């Protein structure tokens, strides 16, 4: 009724599982995703695909020649050029339904009135400091925020949705959960007997995450495998001083670590932007409950955990 | 004698006193999780 | 690491199928820097087919999937060299020797019984088999290698159709055998079917004692009388009207395809008629083709979730790390233990398995060669198949019944 024939037919086996009132709710949203390397190319074809109103590709930063051969939204031969514009006619081609765009400037730039056109916004690649300051931006205005990464065979999704509200088919039971801020999340208190007690069950993977959310905000970048020696030795001693830091042992990231947590595999970028998409489809139609609030995802062993970590 | 609970992959909570894959803290049987497995692809 | 990378970059590997599964996977393979694969897929796309099966855009509608995905890979990647394959993985072409030259097969059908055959053929190669499966938000992955784990086989009454139905299906399933029999004058089958037979049925006394009778519906009688249009049920006269139009449209051996429009009306419409005269409300076209085309709600995401695990155990497996191997399952919420994703370790070869074992025995108590055979223990070239190269040993002891 709300959407043309061709769109019937097009997004119809994903209508037979969300119903036609989530499909209208994404055809009507408008999503930014910063960083369109491995991770987030997978997320922007998920996006796209499931048929938001449009989807704004924003990456300031050029096709290296370390950047992957092979990319599945960029030609070959793009070395220097921009890489979300290197990314939208391939991106662009998989729903012409989608107004998909490109943005070129740094999201530090970017005025806190860029984001009040988004109904989601989803940060790859982004530092600390980046994702504190935008998932403050969101709160403000309301705005769905994620963020996610992949490094080696890990991965993970964060989700801050503030007080959400959606349905669920138990006849459809509408239902409330409750997220914290980005910031609480990245900074938990392992002191109390409480918090002693949750880290017996908690993933290594968060402490992962501490150490190489550290080791981006040292140095301006991820580790490389073609740096590997420099940078496994500078994330030995980031090991050591950020769970040292938490009054935690060190020896909770096993020392080889180091073996398991570089570059971008295409398998991982694969499940975590599947995930992180999904998340992003049931926040922006309000249907099923999403991860509260972090899910981790290690490769190697084939776990995906969702931690609920903050508050 | 025993307070069991089988969960289905779609959150499906029923309780019991005493096409399916069961496990118990991941290991096959032989909270009870069940898993089908799917054909589609 | 050099040993994996090197193993990844001379050996050959095979993909069957290029659908959901098959597109993500083809890509991550690829990217993941898989110099060669070859990729079979039996069908042509469909507009259905855009919402998740990203190597394929609205202008291939009508053209090869393994083709496209091919095409479409080698623009991004043109020193990918895959093969592509229009063709079904179960022609005999695709024997023993086919299967050899390949370090790694993997799994990305739709369905049971083409998954037996290439299982059987893994088997058979000794090369080792990723198995994976999607349906709406849930899936899994595992591997399948002879020797070490178990294979993928290792573990309506005519009556309630023809006489008592009473749930939609029953009339549905009926209107699909009535698009059999007819195909595989509206007025005069109208009458005869809708009229008629249901006077036929009214003498069988005993039936209609307990359950409500059905109620004779008249032609000329029937002529006097919020979503998609599809999703919209329409009146008695309407379904009449279309049952007449469809039988028009057909007249002018037929297999029933849910995607031709006028076998897809022609059950809709009878269906319909079908369950107005036994007392039931009618169901929307978009809803009778759900339940007679078996449609299976799908979506991008969890297929590229499961297509992603699928290399990641492909890796494991080519690094000598079969071990390290697991079955996964993707869930929709976690599991207790806060699992979204639950791996497993792989079992052991059931000892009692019809497929796998070393010499293989079933007792059962043309019929022979299609519905047994063929149909329930999966052979295609028929109890030898040097095609399998399986042989299974049948004792003789509902039309049969295996024990
Ligand atoms: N999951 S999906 O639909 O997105 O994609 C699945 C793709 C699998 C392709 N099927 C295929 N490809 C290669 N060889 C064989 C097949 C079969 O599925 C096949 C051939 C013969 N049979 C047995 C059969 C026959 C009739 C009914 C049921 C089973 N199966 C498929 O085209 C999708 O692209
Ligand atoms: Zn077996």
């Amino acid at each position: 009724g709300g959407i043309s024939e061709e769109e019937a037919a097009q997004y119809d086996r994903q209508i037979r599982l969300w119903g036609l009132e989530a499909q209208k709710r994404l055809r009507a949203s408008r999503v930014l995703l910063v960083g369109l390397k491995g991770l987030g190319a997978e997320i922007a074809k998920n996006l796209i695909l499931a048929g938001v109103k449009g989807l704004t590709m924003l990456d300031h930063e050029q096709v290296t020649p370390e950047d992957p051969g092979a990319q599945f939204l960029i030609r070959t031969g793009s070395v220097g050029r921009n890489r979300a514009e290197a990314s939208l006619e391939r991106a662009q081609n998989l729903n012409p339904m989608v107004d998909v765009k490109v943005d070129t400037e740094d999201i530090e730039k970017k005025p806190e009135s860029f984001f009040t056109q988004f109904d989601a916004v989803c940060l790859t690649c982004c530092s600390r400091d980046v994702i504190v300051k935008v998932d403050q931006i969101c709160h403000k205005n309301s705005i769905k925020f994620f963020t996610g990464d992949v490094f080696g065979y890990h991965g993970y999704t964060f989700a801050n949705l503030g007080e959400h509200e959606f349905v669920e088919e138990k006849t459809m039971v509408k239902k409330k959960v409750v997220f914290c801020p980005v910031k609480e999340a990245l900074e938990v208190d392992w002191s109390s007997e409480k918090a002693k007690a949750a880290l017996k069950r908690t993933t290594s993977d968060y402490f992962l995450l501490q150490v190489l959310l550290k080791f981006r905000t040292d140095k301006g970048r991820d580790p490389s495998s073609d740096t590997y020696e420099e940078d496994s030795e500078l994330l030995l001693q980031i090991r050591n001083d950020v769970l040292d830091s938490l009054g935690i042992s060190p020896d909770l990231l096993p020392e080889d670590f180091v073996r398991y947590c570089f570059s971008e595999m295409a398998p991982v970028c694969a499940v975590v932007g599947g995930i992180l998409a999904q998340e992003i489809v049931k926040a922006l139609s309000q249907r099923d409950p999403p991860h509260n609030n972090f899910f981790f995802f290690d490769g190697m062993k084939g776990n995906g955990i969702v931690e609920c970590l903050g508050p | 004698y025993i307070k069991l609970k089988v969960i289905g992959q779609d959150s499906s909570e029923i309780h019991f006193k005493v096409s399916l894959r069961f496990l118990f803290e991941g290991q096959r049987i032989a909270v009870i999780e069940v898993y089908q497995e799917q054909t589609g692809g | 690491p050099r040993e994996l990378a090197e193993a990844v970059a001379g050996g050959r590997v095979l993909v069957v199928g290029a659908g959901g599964i098959g597109c993500e996977l083809l890509k991550n393979l690829v990217l993941t820097g898989f110099s060669h694969i070859d990729l079979i897929d039996l069908d042509t796309i469909d507009v259905s087919n855009l919402n998740r099966q990203f190597l394929f855009q609205k202008k291939h509608v009508g053209r090869s999937k393994a083709q496209v995905a091919k095409e479409s890979v080698l623009q991004f990647y043109p020193k990918a060299n895959i093969v592509a394959y229009h063709d079904s993985i179960m022609n005999p072409d695709y024997n023993v020797e086919f299967f050899r030259q390949f370090i790694l097969v993997m799994n990305a059908l739709d369905n049971r019984a083409a998954r037996n055959h290439v299982n059987r053929m893994c088997l058979a190669a000794d090369v080792p088999l990723i198995e994976s499966g999607t349906a709406g938000y849930l899936g899994q992955v595992t591997t399948i290698k002879k020797g070490v784990t178990e294979c993928y086989e290792c573990h309506f009454p005519g009556c309630t159709i023809r006489n008592t139905p009473s749930e939609p299906i029953h009339c549905i399933v009926w209107a699909k055998y009535l698009f059999n029999q007819l195909f595989g004058d509206p007025v005069k089958l109208f009458t005869k079917l809708f009229k008629d037979d249901i006077r036929y049925l009214l003498t069988m006394d005993k039936l209609w004692r307990k359950r409500k009778p059905p109620v004779p519906l008249d032609w000329a009688e029937v002529q006097s009388q919020l979503g998609l249009k599809d999703q919209q049920v329409l009146d008695v006269k309407s379904y009449a009207r279309l049952f007449s139009k469809s039988i028009e449209t057909l007249r002018v051996e037929l297999i029933w395809d849910k995607d031709d429009p006028s076998a897809m009306d022609f059950v809709t419409s009878a269906a319909n008629l079908r369950m107005h005269i036994f007392s039931m409300n009618m169901k929307s076209r978009f809803d009778i083709k759900s339940m007679a085309g078996n449609i299976i709600p799908a979506i991008a995401t969890t297929n590229a979730v499961i297509a992603g695990l699928i290399v990641l155990e492909g890796l494991k497996i080519l690094s000598g790390k079969i071990d390290q191997c697991r079955t996964i399952f993707l869930n929709k919420q976690p599991n207790p233990r806060k699992k979204l994703l639950v791996p497993c370790a792989l079992d052991p070869p059931n000892p009692n398995c019809y497929v796998c074992a070393s010499k293989p025995e079933v007792t059962v108590r043309l019929t022979l060669q299609d519905k047994i055979v063929k149909e329930k223990f999966a052979m295609v070239a028929p109890a030898d198949d040097f095609l399998q190269d399986y042989t299974l040993l049948i004792n003789i002891l509902v039309e049969f019944e295996v024990v």
